């Protein structure tokens, strides 16, 4: 699936 | 074949590793051993290097050590973490003492993902699908993960997922929250579907944003669980081995199972229907990983020709009775026979 951002 | 090693003391633990691994930075963690993030110049990828926490302290630890290594060397699946490398600066068995495992390097776990964005029902589909795809493979090798939870699930920018940290112990709170009741309360010789129970708890949480059974203790949790799925019927009771366990169960006021459609309002009906199948009290009645993959909820991802099983996994070692040194030598042989993965 898609485009996760992985750090906050 | 021996590589050149270099030693350095970081966070005051001596790390002697091959030069292919550079820029080691302590990424932490307790009694199981410590881990450093590092750059794998051989692959150009980032990896996690774990130095084992006294692997041969006692017979029990030598054996745990052998079990982990055997397990990791066997795991070869896109959704399960495998061994990229394993080594010891030891030059012979006689001086063998430290063991290093190289793997993954978890960018974020499922929780981190939930923290940085709102997942769409599509995201949940793909994520759970991969968990089950990885589980199918694991279970086909007569292996039970035993400790599935958000923190033990790595996820990347493309939503690709891998299962990490198999429970390896021949033995409020997070781990317990995703545990099947029969394990949590030591009800019986449990089966592979305990992992399916965990998947259910994970998925529920992903859909609603709320932990499903966050009990403050084993009893409080059992009560939250029994509230949703109803109380044990006679069929299940005869399966519960402990006489006290059954006695306690019979002291509980009976409760009907709830209607999941009333618990998970607004979620995909297929999802709610899959939860129903996963969160069944009787482990013999829960849906298996293989069966779960072919559920309508995963229609857009399911591919029976791309959901591999595993090679035979020999666990007869579990019944062997050996000396610390025999488990040590056995472990050593496993280190020596390790073959790196392609490219």
């Amino acid at each position: 699936k898609k485009d996760l951002r992985i750090s906050c | 074949e021996r590589p050149t090693f270099y030693r350095q003391e970081l966070n005051k633990t001596i790390w002697e590793v091959p030069e292919r691994y550079q820029n080691l930075s302590p990424v932490g963690s307790g009694a199981y051993g410590s881990v450093c993030a590092a750059f794998d110049t051989k692959t150009g990828h980032r990896v996690a290097v774990k130095k084992l926490s006294r692997p041969f302290q006692s017979i029990i630890h030598a054996k745990r050590t052998y079990r982990e290594l055997r397990l990791l060397k066997h795991m070869k699946h896109e959704n399960v973490i495998g061994l990229l490398d394993v080594f010891t600066p030891a030059r012979s068995l006689e001086e063998f003492n430290d063991v290093y495992l190289v793997t993954h390097l978890m960018g974020a776990d499922l929780n981190n993902i939930v923290k940085c964005q709102k997942l769409t029902d599509d995201h949940v589909q793909f994520l759970i699908y991969q968990i089950l795809r990885g589980l199918k493979y694991i279970h086909s090798a007569d292996i039970i993960h035993r400790d599935l939870k958000p923190s033990n699930l790595a996820v990347n920018e493309d939503c690709e997922l891998k299962i990490l940290d198999f429970g390896l112990a021949r033995h409020y709170v997070a781990t317990r929250w995703y545990r099947a009741p029969e394990i949590m309360l030591n009800w019986m010789h449990y089966n592979q579907t305990v992992d399916i129970w965990s998947v259910g708890c994970i998925m529920a949480e992903l859909l609603t944003g709320r932990t499903l059974f966050p009990g403050t203790d084993h009893i409080d949790q059992l009560k939250l669980i029994l509230r949703l799925v109803g109380t044990p019927g006679a069929e299940l009771l005869k399966k519960i081995s402990s006489e006290s366990a059954r006695n306690y169960i019979q002291s509980l006021a009976q409760m009907p199972k709830m209607n999941f459609a009333n618990v998970f309002i607004g979620a995909n009906p297929l999802a709610v229907d899959l939860l129903e199948k996963m969160l069944v009290l009787d482990s013999d009645k829960r849906i298996t990983a293989a069966q779960a993959l072919a559920h309508a909820y995963f229609a857009q991802y399911h591919d029976p020709d791309d959901e591999p099983v595993a090679d035979p996994y020999d666990q007869s070692f579990e019944s062997r009775d050996l000396l610390i040194d025999e488990w040590k030598s056995l472990t050593y042989d496993e280190v020596i026979s390790f073959v790196p993965p392609p490219l």
